[PDB]
């Protein structure tokens, strides 16, 4: 099954 | 200062049921955290942005300490802190409420 996406915060 | 775990820790949750829980909360700087259910051991922090969009970043735990992004927190309460207090989580967005799971 395909990963989900995840996010970096924005300082990063 | 950040509140005790047990108001935003969930155990090990999948995506799907940690989104419903953020919509149920309905409000923009809602936020948990899980242990993830496709990469255990490592957790995320889910959070319900001001567009109605949820946005998941990973935090990495070594030597009991945590990692998100570059940046090395000693405690999920410091981590929690930093993105609430000090630096914006996402562009002109902080966290700002923390949602317990229906169970402890």
């Amino acid at each position: 099954e395909e990963e989900n996406i995840y996010s970096v915060p924005h300082d990063s | 200062t950040a509140p005790p775990t047990n108001q935003w820790y969930h155990g090990k949750l999948d995506r799907t049921i940690a989104e419903e829980r953020l919509r149920q909360a309905g409000k923009s700087g809602s936020y948990l955290i899980r242990e993830s259910d496709r990469r255990p051991g490592s957790f995320v922090l889910s959070f319900l942005s001001q567009m109605n969009v949820v946005n998941h970043f990973r935090i990495i735990a070594m030597s009991g300490d945590y990692y998100i992004g570059g940046r090395r927190f000693s405690s999920l309460s410091d981590l929690i802190g930093y993105y609430s207090h000090v630096s914006s989580l996402l562009k002109g967005e902080k966290l700002l409420y923390p949602v317990a799971p229906p169970e402890p």
